[PDB]
DNA sequence: GGGCTACATGACGGCGAATA
DNA sequence: TATTCGCCGTGTACCTCTCCTAGCCC
RNA sequence: CGGAGAGGUA
C-alpha cells in the first residue's frame, strides 16, 4: 500500500453522515450546525474562554466581526476540520460519562432519557474500545495497490 | 418569578461521588448589583467559575453553604442527605428569603414557600449563583483531600467513580471520607 | 532545455429520526 | 403522538449488437 | 479481461 500526506485535516464523510451522525451526537451538536462549520461558511470557538464566548458557539461572519472588536487574546476560535479535531482532542471521556450517567436517573423526561442513554452507550463502547476521538478526523490518506486498480 | 423581593436560589453538587460530602449553596442576589455571565457552572471554565466566587460572595445580598457528611449520607441515603444539606444552606442565610427556588424537581421541608425548577441553574440567576458556589467549594475540598491522600487522585476526578478512582479504591481500600454506602465502596470494604 | 489546469420530475411502500 | 422528508431497496441465469476522459510559453 | 446503452430467451 501507500499513503498521502495531507496539509490540512479532513473529516470522514462516513462518520459525518452515518445517520445518526456519530460525531454530531458525540459532541452533542446538531447536524445542521456541525455541517456548516466544516465548509468555512461560519465560525466556531475552539475551547475559548471569554466573558460571553464559552466552549462551543457557532458565530457567523458578522458575529465574529463584533467579537473581534476589543478583545481577542485568550479565547480562540478556529474554523473547519482543525477546530473540530482540536475539540475532539480536548474533550474528556471518563468525566463526561460520569456526568451523563447521573443526569440519567434524576432526569424525568422521556425523550431526553432516550437521547441521554443513546449518548452514554456510545461513550462507554468507545471507552472500552481502543480508539481515540481524534482518529475520526482523517489526516493521512492510504492509496489502493495499483494492481487492484489496473490501467 | 414569584411576586416577592427576597428570592433565594439553591443548587447541589456531589451527588454521584464516592468520597466527601454532598454540598449545597443558597444565594439571594442583589437586584441593584447584577452579576453578568451567570450560567450552568459546568459550561464555565475553572478560571471564570472561580472568578465568580469573588463577585458572587461580594455582590449577593446573602449566601450560605450547607453540607451533609459521608456518615449522614450513609444513614439517610443520598436523596435525604441532599435535602438536609439544602436545608442547612437555606438555614444559614443571614437574610431570610421570602421564597426559595431549588434546582431539580423536589423541595426540602422549609419554613418558607419553595418551588423546584428543572434545570434552574440554566434559567434562574440565583440557582446559577448557588451552582457556582457549591461547585467551587466542593472542587477545593477534593483538591485539599488530594494533598492528604495523593494515591487516589481526588483533585482530578473530584471523587466520581472513574476507572482510575475504582482501581485506587481496590488497591488502597476506602478512607474515612469514602461514602460507605455506595456500591463500589461496599465492595472495597 | 524546464515545468505544468481540473442536468430531473407519473414512486409503488414503510421506518426513523428530524420537526410540527 | 402524527406529519414530513430522508434513504433503504426493489429475483436469477444466459445470448446478440454498438460505444467510451485532453489541456498552458522564455 | 473494465464500464454504459439497446434488444432477446427461459
Amino acid at each position: 500500500m501507500g499513503h498521502i500526506e495531507l496539509a490540512s485535516p479532513t473529516a470522514h464523510i462516513w462518520f459525518l453522515k452515518s445517520l445518526p451522525s456519530r460525531i454530531g451526537l458525540l459532541l452533542d451538536m446538531p447536524l445542521r450546525d456541525i455541517e456548516r462549520v466544516l465548509y468555512f461558511e461560519s465560525y466556531v470557538v475552539i475551547e475559548g474562554g471569554m466573558t460571553n464566548l464559552e466552549r462551543q458557539q457557532i458565530l457567523t461572519e458578522e458575529q465574529y466581526l463584533d467579537a473581534l472588536e476589543e478583545f481577542g487574546d485568550e479565547f480562540d476560535a478556529k474554523m473547519g476540520a482543525e477546530a473540530i479535531q482540536a475539540l475532539l482532542k480536548s474533550m474528556d471521556l471518563e468525566q463526561e460519562c460520569e456526568q451523563l450517567r447521573e443526569e440519567l436517573n434524576e432526569t424525568n423526561s422521556e425523550t431526553k432519557r432516550k437521547k441521554l442513554t443513546k449518548r452514554i452507550k456510545l461513550l462507554e463502547a468507545f471507552v472500552q474500545s481502543g480508539n481515540k476521538p481524534e482518529w475520526m478526523i482523517l489526516t493521512v490518506l492510504p492509496v489502493l495497490p495499483p494492481d487492484l486498480r489496473p490501467l | 418569578y414569584p411576586h416577592t423581593q427576597l428570592v433565594a436560589g439553591v443548587d447541589e453538587v456531589g451527588r454521584g461521588p464516592l468520597v466527601g460530602a454532598v454540598v449545597t449553596a443558597a444565594v439571594i442576589l442583589d437586584p441593584a448589583r447584577p452579576i453578568a455571565g451567570l450560567n450552568d457552572s459546568k459550561k464555565l471554565s475553572e478560571k471564570r467559575r472561580l472568578a465568580l466566587y469573588e463577585e458572587i460572595k461580594e455582590k449577593a445580598l446573602s449566601w450560605s453553604l450547607g453540607r451533609a457528611e459521608p456518615h449522614e449520607i450513609d444513614e439517610l441515603n443520598i436523596l435525604h442527605a441532599t435535602m438536609l444539606a439544602m436545608q442547612r444552606a437555606v438555614a444559614g442565610l443571614h437574610i431570610a428569603p421570602e421564597y426559595v427556588l431549588i434546582d431539580g424537581n423536589r423541595c426540602p421541608k422549609l419554613p418558607m414557600p419553595a418551588m423546584a425548577v428543572v434545570k434552574g441553574d440554566s434559567r434562574v440567576p440565583e440557582i446559577s449563583a448557588a451552582s457556582i458556589l457549591a461547585k467551587v467549594t466542593r472542587d477545593a475540598e477534593m483538591a485539599a483531600l488530594d494533598i492528604v491522600f495523593p494515591q487516589y487522585g481526588f483533585a482530578q476526578h473530584k471523587g466520581y467513580p472513574t476507572a482510575f478512582h475504582l482501581e485506587k479504591l481496590a488497591e488502597h481500600g476506602a478512607t474515612e471520607h469514602h461514602r460507605r454506602s455506595f456500591g463500589p465502596v461496599k465492595r472495597a470494604l
